[PDB]
């Protein structure tokens, strides 16, 4: 990924919600022995709904039953409701019982009006989700988009935004 | 071009005369709007082209290209077009310094492009978030494009029903800046980071210890005479022992605390406040020892000398809070003393929309389509009284003041001001408390035009039907909202309002133009939905939104001819005209009291005093007694002298 | 005084741009009525103090001072006011050159006093016949005191809905000339003392022998040649035998008669003037014998290369007269062809009035309260269908056309035109004769606002029902000022009116938007009462009231851009825009037959023709002949060539 | 009289209607053998209802019910009947058989409604009604004006308009 889109899109600024587009940040880990390995191959990223882009990518991923895997989504937007995307992540889940999703969502999409209902069905199918802290997102900068040597700039609120957004989803799960 | 030059220098000899010419003031308004008519865009397309960057990826726009340009053509023929510009010489300039926004070119926007603007940032917004239009249809059931929402809003905005915040006008989908006009927080000394920002803060100082800002800080503290003397304003929770000693035996003593220990004064209010201000007292942790006379006397001194303390009634601000606030009381308002949340945990922010009362009239033409007073759709507002049946007088140029309009544009207010917390708030708290303010503004005008004086029987009547009936619209266009968006705020439940509670409740002598059966039907919908909104009513001085309308300064009395000082011939005729300083005061807090029980939040109560009485310094300090005898809460915002 | 330079030079600036920019031809117009505004009249009292001269003796203004002041001054905040300022830079220029009257001290009358000028006159006269405010108040059960006569008549005036002659606008109360704006005469060649007026008048030359004046000759005269070739216009009467001949059988000789014997075809026509002329030319009285088309082609051409010949049909026009005129029939008509009175007598006069049918739009504002819609009062108009239903189409800024207060306009311009019948006729025979006529103006404009071409069936069915509607009302109205007033004009007995008859009769195919009972009840009170008026309805071009009002001219299509010189794409979207030259001419005649029936006098029909087919010498000929197959009675009064 | 004043209100141009104010100048004859014989003292003139005012002013004239007198009225307008005065002036040729009355109308004074019925019943009353000619024109302008030598000048339209109005009066009495 090229700079100058991934601070656009991954900034949790509740002022800079004007404009949607989800980056779906994709990578998968083998759980080897007891600890999960990450492969150089698998490490991708989509664009604009990312989710069911990545639910038809996961097939053609050399998926190897035998061996369970995690892929981590480090999502710009939280997975959606009434599209539909949080009902085909959670019937991937419900059939794949050897892959573990974990997602990371810059921001929480409640432009839909079932969010939380999504939220909470994802939190049941297994797949834990939180909200992008400082270290997801220099991870993400220095993994996916294409830095070329330039460290990780944050912008004004990260930290207060992300606690925010994180106290809300811990509030949503728990209901 | 030679005619610019034409154009400039009649504008100079018109505005120079336009003070008592109003015949050349609006001649003055149509010249500065040619003068500009080639430096703004004058197509949609140019408007897009000229500000791509902020437009390029703004859908709505950019698939709605067509219809924006049809509907901006028949604006700009509109009889409405023709009002905006015959508004005067201040409107227009208003608007070409500060609503139209410039691009790099340095192409300015059109003022049809603006309402455009305006109209297209809601109107994505709420088919945006999806469920802002399902709200929208379930209240409007003649939408069904989101170009009928944009001509909704469009409608809605342009006969200036509803007239929207400085902020919402400046920066409505061409900056990420805040919203949000008011903004008030309580530090324990962040404050840094929204004085760099240009809205309103106010700030709460009774814990300091021994842009435009309030500060507030109660009574009771230790360095109050130094806060009283010194860009800043200044705040005064005053507790009710304050008036209370004063009233009966003024020779008692007051006592001031640092807040070092301060007890817990500051955090808690009402009865209980005067068992632990006595238990301090007693147990001698005070470090005053002033007399309660001299400190009134003192705080009503600084008032008059300039309108710097706000006197806001700790009891009417906090016990009427939708929550209970017993433990922990407020101590802090907003820049005019008109916004009440609490602020200690978190920055309390607020959106404000106006709504110019003169266009309720049923004679005053607007851009809404006939065809939108029926069709209205929500089964509360259909079974409400229209016309409001007062009586209006023989030189009345109103003939009924249609209510119902009122509560179309209470509606759309509501939206708007939905519209703008959902993608204007600066801080997740603050978008989810969804804090509205829904002012007044014409009311004055509103009286002159149905021939009545400011405190006649009908108006007062009038105005607590307004006020009424826009918290009711309020009220069931938030719950609404919330039913459709699911977007409830945080403290709904155990609240007030979950119970059955529209404070109203909590007032003595109050008389409802709704039959308590609607009511009460409005109580089951928000107990079984819930309300988007925390906050609802709360009056502005809106001394910026009006001057672009016309419309009269807010709920005030006419006070920026000489009809006091005018022969007994040409005063009868004109006494509809009397300053809100020639209006006994009394009457005004009368009427101020009258419309409080339907304004959840507080109103920016000015107090309009001649210099014969404010130098006696008396009559001020007698004012205030009353006003808290009548438990309003924002007891005097300015002391207008003339 | 530095303002008016400005104000001048701005003025030329935009006058020079005005006719390609809406928007400056309205800012020229809004700057020369304040170039102008400290050099005209501001008060009532300076009003009447600069012309004492014309108004010392006039008791209502001298009595009504004060509520005269109150009215004006509501008048110039009045919305019509501003409609009437920017109305554009030529309506202001006509203003203040022409109708604008001017004292002695050089002090010019205002527009606001101009309207009242004429609405005062119109309320005194009414007050002093005492007959007239009878039939008023009979008309209109609301107006009790004088100064409501004076509300009703300023109401109709200031909104433009009925528009009075320009002699009437120009010398209703300031001077005692003629206010009949037509005068035709047909001497025994009295004439020059009509010559030395400001009227224009149409002189029968029939019987020759061998400011604006028009001509009428028959084409049996010996001199037709010298006459159609030669300030002065030409009008041709031409008889039923002319079209008979030149239709079928075209090498038919026709035959010239000079005055000297002329038989009796002068006095006579219809099918007598076939057997008088076959007699003629049986006994060998004929001093010419030219073929007939080379006749027919002579006044074509003369007609293209100039306006200057006027087509009527003798048949129709002396037919359809309300008397029988078998025995001696009119040969002449008005300068406009549009007036058809017997002028051997005694000389006959018209009084115009006009009606801008786009304030009868429901969406049109006007001054007009809105109480005066019901208590109508008139047992004859309250029966009658209103909002016209003809459904306007897709783009259509107005939505109905009322067709009720075009009756309402119909009454005010009755009175008006009774009034100025009763103080300004020349002669007592011709204020006897009390003709009226009432045109239309904006006609185009309403099709256009309703979103139709002139042709669609819509735009006919709502011509039919405008005309008949006004023809009943007029009826109607001038009944009741006969009752009222005991004027009824002198040959209303033994005529067709005292038997039964509506000017409609006498057609074929006519459908009546009336149902025919309220028509047969009409008949009842006219044979029980009266008509205060022998002529009812007349279609001037209006030229002049086109200009102060917008109005379009009288009844044409819009013919003073390029609608059709334009691409593809913006012309369906601009086509109801289109020229009168782009409609067929075929429907133009058509549809003036089905106005025909209820235009009691003629109609300025004027035939539009592009260098195509106006060279070609035979198409007008066809379009006479087929004028002549319909019975309209002014085939052609200008042939416009573009 | 004065001149600009008789000019003024006995002008029959139907454009001077504008102005209205009666004036009326009256002269008694005596029947005396065969011959109706003038005097100089009951010449003169009134101003404004002028006819009442005559009525009135009748009975304290030297009148002398033994010899018949008869008076001709040079009104400007003609009699009107709503306010009653052609029932006064019938009234009292109904009882004062003795004397004549003669009425010029200089105009029809047709702003009455009933102004036919009026003249119907003064001509029922015996009183014969006829219009102002030029003769009687001149004779009231070197009669009863102040014209100190100034001859009688016409204005214009007099002879059509008084043939006009003669011929409205006289089909108004064949009724
Ligand atoms: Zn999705
Ligand atoms: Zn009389």
């Amino acid at each position: 990924m090229d700079p100058d889109t991934f601070t656009f899109n991954f900034n949790n600024d509740p002022l800079v919600l004007r404009r949607r587009q989800t980056y779906l940040c994709y990578e998968v880990e083998r759980l080897d022995n007891g600890t999960w390995v990450l492969m150089d191959q698998h490490m991708g990223f989509l664009c604009n709904h990312a989710e069911l882009r990545f639910l038809d990518l996961v097939p053609s991923l050399q998926l190897d039953p035998a061996q369970i895997y995690r892929v981590t989504w480090f999502i710009s937007w939280s997975p959606c409701f009434s599209w539909g995307c949080a009902g085909e992540v959670r019937a991937f889940l419900q059939e794949n019982t050897h892959v573990r999703l974990r997602i990371f969502a810059a921001r929480i999409y409640d432009y839909d009006p079932l969010y939380k209902e999504a939220l909470q069905m994802l939190r049941d199918a297994g797949a834990q989700v939180s909200i992008m802290t400082y270290d997801e997102f220099e991870y993400c900068w220095d993994t996916f988009v294409y830095r070329q040597g330039c460290p990780f700039q944050p912008w004004d609120g990260l930290e207060e935004h992300s606690q925010a957004l994180s106290g809300r989803l811990r509030a949503i799960l728990q209901n | 071009h030679v005619e610019h030059e034409l154009l400039s220098k009649l504008i100079d000899e018109l505005k120079v005369k336009a003070n008592s010419d109003p015949e050349a003031d609006v001649l003055a308004g149509r010249l500065l709007h040619r003068l500009k008519a080639e430096s703004v865009t004058h197509t949609v397309a140019e408007y897009l082209e000229v500000f791509s960057d902020k437009f390029y990826d703004e859908e709505f726009f950019q698939m709605h290209r067509d219809e924006l340009e049809t509907r901006v053509s028949a604006f700009a023929q509109s009889p409405a077009y023709e009002r905006i510009v015959s508004s005067g010489y201040l409107s227009a300039l208003r608007y070409y310094d500060t609503y139209l926004y410039v691009g790099r070119s340095g192409k300015q926007e059109s003022v049809q492009h603006f309402y455009m603007r305006l109209a297209g940032f809601c109107a994505s917004t709420t088919c945006l978030y999806a469920g802002l239009r399902a709200a929208l249809q379930r209240a409007r059931p003649e939408i069904e494009s989101d170009m009928e929402v944009f001509d909704y809003y469009f409608e809605h905005l342009t006969s200036q029903t509803v007239c929207c915040s400085t902020p919402f006008m400046r920066f409505a989908g061409v900056e990420n800046s805040t919203l949000a006009s008011c903004i008030l927080t309580t530090p324990d000394l962040h404050l840094g980071r929204y004085l760099f920002q240009r809205a309103g803060v106010g700030v709460g100082v009774t814990g300091a210890g021994q842009v435009s800002v309030a500060a507030y800080m109660e009574p009771w503290h230790s360095q109050i005479f130094k806060f009283l003397e010194t860009g800043i304003f200044t705040g005064l929770f005053v507790p009710e022992l304050f008036f209370k000693l004063f009233r009966d035996t003024p020779w008692s003593d007051w006592y001031l605390f640092d807040p070092k220990d301060a007890g817990d004064l500051e955090r808690l209010y009402g009865e209980e406040f005067e068992r632990e201000y006595y238990r301090l007292v007693t147990a001698g942790k005070f470090c005053g020892r002033v007399s309660i006379k001299s400190l009134m006397f003192s705080i009503v001194n600084c008032a008059v000398k300039a309108g710097s303390p706000f006197i806001l009634l700790k009891e009417a601000c906090n016990a009427h809070f939708w929550r209970d606030l017993q433990g922990e009381a407020m101590n802090a308002a907003n820049l005019c003393a008109e916004v009440l949340q609490p602020s200690r945990k978190s920055v309390a922010t607020c959106n404000l929309a106006n709504i110019c009362l003169p266009r309720c009239l049923v004679n005053a033409p607007l851009a809404v389509r006939a065809q939108r007073a029926d069709t209205q759709g929500d089964e509360l507002l259909l079974a409400l009284p229209r016309l409001s049946v007062t009586l209006p007088g023989e030189g009345a140029v109103g003939d009924g003041f249609s209510l119902a309009r009122l509560r179309d544009a209470t509606q759309c207010a509501t939206f708007v001001v939905a519209c703008s917390i959902l993608q204007g708030s600066p801080t997740y708290d603050s978008r989810d408390m969804a804090s509205m303010g829904l002012g007044v503004q014409g009311l004055a005008d509103v009286f002159a035009d149905l021939g009545w004086q400011y405190t006649d029987p009908p108006s007062r009547s009038l105005n607590k039907e307004i006020f009424e009936h826009m918290y009711f619209t309020a009220l069931c266009t938030s719950s609404l909202i919330g039913l459709h968006t699911r977007k409830i705020f945080p403290g709904f439940k155990q609240s007030k309002y979950a119970g059955g509670w529209f404070h109203w409740h909590d007032w003595a002598g109050t008389d409802l133009s709704i039959p308590r059966e609607i009511w009460s039907r409005l109580s089951e919908r928000i107990v079984r939905d819930g309300l988007f909104n925390s906050q609802f009513i709360a009056l502005m001085p809106t001394s910026g939104c009006a001057q672009v309308t016309g419309c009269s300064d807010a709920f005030y009395p006419f006070y920026a001819g000489r009809v006091s000082c005018l022969p007994e011939a040409l005063r009868q005729r004109y006494l509809r005209f009397q300053t809100a300083f020639d209006y006994n005061q009394e009457d005004l807090i009368q009427m101020s009291r009258d419309r409080a029980p339907f304004v959840d939040q507080s109103q920016s109560h000015s107090l309009f005093l001649r210099e014969e009485d404010a130098a006696r310094a008396s009559t001020l300090a007698n004012l205030l007694v009353r006003s808290y005898e009548l438990g309003l809460k924002t007891i005097m915002y300015y002391c207008r002298i003339e």
